[PDB]
C-alpha cells in the first residue's frame, strides 16, 4: 500500500534471515557438544565399533581392509597410467604419530 | 533513483544470508545423522553384549574410527610393511574405494535411512528419539 517500502519489508526479512542463521550456528554447537559427549566419554568406551558381519554386507563380495591410523596420516594414490600404460593402483600410507592397524577382512 | 538502488542492496544481502543458511542447515544436517547414527550403534552394541553375557572376541571387531578399503574379491593385492607399523604400501591389480567410519554406519542403515530421505515408522521413532528434543523438526524434515 505505501508505496514501495519494500526497504521496512527487505530490512524486516534480513532481521529474520539473522535469527535463522544464528539459530543453526546455536544449534550446531549443541549437535557438537552432544556428539563429544556421547564419543569420548567412558561407559560408551567400547561400544563404538563394527563386527565383520556389518561390514561384509555393506561390501558384499569384496575383499575388504580396514585401516586403523592416526588421524592426518598421510594417504597417498599415485594417479593412474591411462589405457595403453598398464593399469596399476597403489596405496601408500605413512604416520608420523603412532604405528598403524590394518585388519584384512574379505 | 536512491531506493531503487538500495531495494538491489538489500536483496544482494538476502541472497548472501539465504545461501548461508543452506550451508548451515546441510552441515546441521549432516551432523545430525552422524549423531543418530553413532548413538544408535552404541545402543545396537549395548544390548547385543547384555545379550550375549560378554563383549565379542578381540578379532571379529573393528572399532571406531576406521576406513575401509574394498576391492573386487578377484583383485590381487601385494603389500609391504614397515617394521614399525609406520609405513604400508599396497599394490592392486584392478580399482578400490575408499570410505570413512561415518559413511559405513550409513550404509549399515545407523542413521536410519535418513542420509536418503527414506524412514520407516519404527525408524523415525528412534531417529527422533536419539536428538535433542529442540532438533526433532530437522528429523521430521529429512523424511521428507
Amino acid at each position: 500500500r505505501e508505496i514501495a517500502d519494500k526497504l521496512i519489508e527487505l530490512k524486516a526479512e534480513i532481521e529474520e534471515l539473522q535469527q535463522r542463521e544464528q539459530e543453526l550456528d546455536q544449534h550446531k554447537v549443541w549437535v557438537q557438544q552432544s556428539i563429544r559427549n556421547v564419543t569420548e566419554d567412558v561407559q560408551n568406551s567400547c561400544l563404538a565399533y563394527v563386527t565383520h558381519e556389518d561390514i561384509c554386507r555393506c561390501f558384499a563380495g569384496d575383499t575388504l581392509l580396514a585401516i586403523r591410523a592416526p588421524s592426518g596420516t598421510s594417504l597417498e594414490v599415485p594417479i593412474p597410467e591411462g589405457l595403453n600404460g598398464q593399469k596399476k593402483y597403489q596405496i601408500h600410507l605413512k604416520s608420523v604419530s603412532g604405528p598403524i592397524e590394518v585388519l584384512l577382512v574379505n | 533513483g536512491e531506493f531503487a538502488q538500495e531495494c538491489q542492496n538489500l536483496e544482494v544481502e538476502r541472497q548472501r544470508r539465504l545461501e548461508r543458511i543452506k550451508q548451515k542447515q546441510s552441515q546441521l544436517q549432516e551432523l545430525i545423522l552422524q549423531q543418530i547414527a553413532f548413538k544408535n550403534l552404541v545402543q545396537r552394541n549395548r544390548h547385543a553384549e547384555q545379550q550375549a553375557s560378554r563383549p565379542p572376541p578381540p578379532n571379529s571387531v573393528i572399532h571406531l574410527p576406521f576406513i575401509i578399503v574394498n576391492t573386487s574379491k578377484k583383485t590381487v593385492i601385494d603389500c609391504s610393511i614397515s617394521n614399525d607399523k609406520f609405513e604400508y604400501l599396497f599394490n592392486f591389480d584392478n580399482t578400490f574405494e575408499i570410505h570413512d567410519d561415518i559413511e559405513v554406519l550409513k550404509r549399515m542403515g545407523m542413521a536410519c535411512g535418513l542420509e536418503s530421505g527414506s524412514c520407516s515408522a519404527e525408524d523415525l521413532k528412534m531417529a527422533r528419539s536419539l536428538v535433542p528434543k529442540a532438533l526433532e523438526p530437522y528429523v521430521t524434515e529429512m523424511a521428507q
